[PDB]
DNA sequence: TCCTCCTCCTCCTCCTCCTCCTCCTCC
DNA sequence: GGAGGAGGAGGAGGAGGAGGAGGAGGA
């Protein structure tokens, strides 16, 4: 697991710097490597000299040299690969929701990604063995969205206590943007506590379409997004979860693209397509992926969750 | 803030 | 090859200040030639009256005058073009991709970016007689986006062995962009031990975009970018290695120009953007070159690696 | 740092 | 053509005060007759008795007193125009490149800068009666884009000994600054034995943005800039070369102007700001001249160098 | 320094 | 089987050398 | 033949850099 900040006492830190740096987001060791040298001088009480020192010392701790491919490879192999709740889908992403990485679910209304979210937010509670992730979710809601007799309907299909499964669950709505961007703070500080193995914001750019309104306030609107999306990128390397996004889209009328721009385009890793097939059934599809081919699947919202399509 | 309960640590969630 | 910083002793210089120079980056008499005299007084235990003796022995073992045009097109000829993987694509850049210089490969998301930088990753060490490098590989990744097993399958094709092919890709996952820069003072030390024939750098500007807010930090951001850009220019021409760099794209609003500014315009030599064609099919596209002409090429990616359009 | 395989001399790679 | 420095010591000068000139950049009368009385004395072996005697003696070798500008006009109508290779752009300088002068070329990236200075390498070489100037090339490079094929494509256009053409260009790579302004005194050197007719410094700005970073080191970058330029306008009265230097750009964010400041705006005589046309075409503009109305012409690249518009 | 060619004088380049 | 319009956003520091000057009295 | 004394008085500015960021179906 990743290393707690109080580890830098330990090595030459004054225990009020480290409540200086716990009161400005890094609660862990990594947090504070990874950080770069200006984001430590923009805090009050730390200088040119003392930042220097806390980079110092801290990536005494954590490894950030070169290595080998095939140091990283073994690494890799032992990444956890969360399931969705359906055979035919995980097929298609060889093996599931990839731990350590962005991934972006986008498409029109009903397609299944608030539904894709609660499954997820069950199964990543699984034994390994199973499948799942053997953490807690975190469930930030943008919408209103949030159902937990949801949770309980994929608990009872993988067999689970729906009242164990709904304490593992950390919901938490947010209002507007400024507000979706404080609730990351707050979960890096519950994330050196417990283990959760999945964040999930749905959705992610919803408030972004209505707090920056027009082209006026549009380079505002990306910059703002983009720290968001770095601030994901963090948490998925500080305590390696699986970050699930979700994303409205918008017509083209030069025929849906997604919104968030090039902003949100590259900073996620795996891009999910959903449409609408035909009654229950819905069609999910690699649009970006380092690994992944370009190809599509068949899944299906049943009563019991996200499963494979029932026909 | 922080529920009195999402404080609380990971629970492996027991069968049914 | 390269003069490694030891034979500057030999010329006399005091065998402390070599290890004052190579704790400030240098590790070649290049690297201490092609420097400029500032930077040598900026070291602490180096005066103007060392620096000038450094600079002055230092420029006997390398020349550094005037040739002709028939003594620089006899060296260039004999110059290293590592292949592409695809006989489309390195008939529009007349060999492959050209050593000794910086190549920028810039375009939307999926548009094989990240896919050319891992058979690039693979091809560069193939004999020359099959259009490689024969070298190491070096694969800065300021992204999370290396995927070993796309390593793998471009060895199986190639018929190499793939545990092999693992050992000769020094990985890097860079942070920041201060850790980004710091990563290639190591960098210019494992060059002089080993021999590596392509550096990438993927994306070497998706940590300026975030890191550097709004245009409060501009001024910063590419002052920032420029000295990194320079810094690989000065490993092009110690080691003569190939860097390959890749950027991000932003749509103006008055339909993608690259990100970075003039700073990485200028600095680049040859620029390739990448266009989606259709289905797997990919367009690339000489942006920028001094001496290809501007033209369009279809190349395609295979889960074997970059290839040609498989159609 | 460097890893210990990093630091490792380049290898022609062998056919399969 | 210019009077070598030995020609002082038939009027009562040491020979060895010739070779401590001589080691100080001096090689031609004219080169110590301009030079003024600070220069001289801060040679070491020279005294402000020697000085005195120095100046006064060279001064009778050349003229600089009054004329009238009958005799200035008809001096004047007897020099050097090297064509541009375009019929299009030569009527837009009325003639072409003017030699005895700074010229300089500035724009955005890919709008043929380095192109312009291969077709100028090539052509400056011609009979007269072409257009050209009967001299050798000397193209100092601070970016590492010098490609002889490029000027092999440019003589078979013209009709010339590809072979002969490279011999006549004397290339040189500046690594930094110092090293940029230490080939203008070795280039003063070559200047004096045969016969060039036009020199290039590309990009002459590139390397002034990198070795000075921020604002505290400006005054630094344009003191030292400005003796560069200043420089380059004493070998264009020493030799009557034609000085062609290019530059880079920067966005102003209160849309492109040139970098360099006042320092280089006031140097040079005649600036072409190149724009990007369409498809292969360019467009070159009169941004600057003592003589030539502002104006612009439409130029391209071609295969085989910079040529009209082909369309 | 200087090359041994480029220390060589002018030549009238040749045609073709 | 066709069709079009929209706008705003700030921050950045470092820089050294310089010379000549004169009159005065008593025991 | 004998016997040293007394400081004054400031000048004089240079030198620009560096772009970002798409939204929105109609009938
Ligand atoms: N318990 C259930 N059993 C079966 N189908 C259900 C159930 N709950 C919801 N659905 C179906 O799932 C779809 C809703 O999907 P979801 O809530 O994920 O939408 P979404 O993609 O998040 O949409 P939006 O952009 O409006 O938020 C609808 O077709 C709805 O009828
Ligand atoms: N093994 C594979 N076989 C076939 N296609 C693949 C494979 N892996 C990835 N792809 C495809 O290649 C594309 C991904 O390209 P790449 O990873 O280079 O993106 P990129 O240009 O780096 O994007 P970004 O800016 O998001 O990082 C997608 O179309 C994906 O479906
Ligand atoms: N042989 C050729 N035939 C046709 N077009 C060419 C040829 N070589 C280069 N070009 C084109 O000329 C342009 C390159 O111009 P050039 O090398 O002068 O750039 P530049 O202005 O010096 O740029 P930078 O600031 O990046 O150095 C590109 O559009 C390139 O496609
Ligand atoms: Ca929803
Ligand atoms: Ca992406
Ligand atoms: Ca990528
Ligand atoms: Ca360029
Ligand atoms: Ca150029
Ligand atoms: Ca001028």
């Amino acid at each position: 697991g990743p290393q707690p900040i109080s580890r830098l006492e330990q090595c030459g830190i004054n225990a009020n710097d480290v409540k200086k740096l716990e009161e400005a987001g890094f609660h862990t060791v990594e947090a504070v490597a990874y950080a770069p040298k200006k984001e430590l001088i923009n805090i009050k009480g730390i200088s040119e000299a003392k930042a220097d020192k806390i980079l110092a010392e801290a990536a005494k701790l954590v490894p950030m040299g070169f290595t080998t491919a095939t140091e990283f490879h073994q690494r890799r192999s032992e990444i956890i690969q969360i399931t969705t709740g359906s055979k035919e889908l995980d097929k298609l992403l060889q093996g599931g929701i990839e731990t350590g990485s962005i991934t972006e679910m986008f498409g029109e209304f009903r397609t299944g990604k608030t539904q894709i979210c609660h499954t997820l937010a069950v199964t990543c509670q699984l034994p390994i063995d199973r499948g799942g992730g053997e953490g807690k979710a975190m469930y930030i809601d943008t919408e209103g969205t949030f159902r937990p007799e949801r949770l309980l309907a994929v608990a009872e299909r993988y067999g689970l206590s729906g009242s164990d499964v709904l304490d593992n669950v950390a919901y938490a709505r947010a209002f507007n943007t400024d507000h979706q961007t404080q609730l990351l703070y707050q979960a890096s500080a519950m994330m050196v506590e417990s283990r959760y193995a999945l964040l999930i914001v749905d959705s992610a750019t919803a408030l972004y379409r209505t707090d920056y309104s027009g082209r006026g306030e549009l380079s505002a609107r990306q910059m703002h997004l983009a720290r968001f999306l770095r601030m994901l990128l963090r948490l998925a390397d500080e305590f390696g979860v699986a970050v699930v996004i979700t994303n409205q889209v918008v017509a083209q009328v030069d025929p849906k693209k997604p919104i968030g721009g090039n902003i949100i385009a590259h900073a996620s890793t795996t891009r999910l397509y959903l449409r609408k097939g035909r009654g229950e059934t819905r069609i999910c599809k690699i649009y970006d992926s380092p690994c992944l081919p370009e190809a599509e699947a068949m899944f299906a919202i049943n009563a019991d969750g996200v499963g494979d399509a029932k026909d | 803030f922080v529920s009195p309960a999402a404080q609380k640590a990971f629970q492996p969630p027991r069968s049914c």
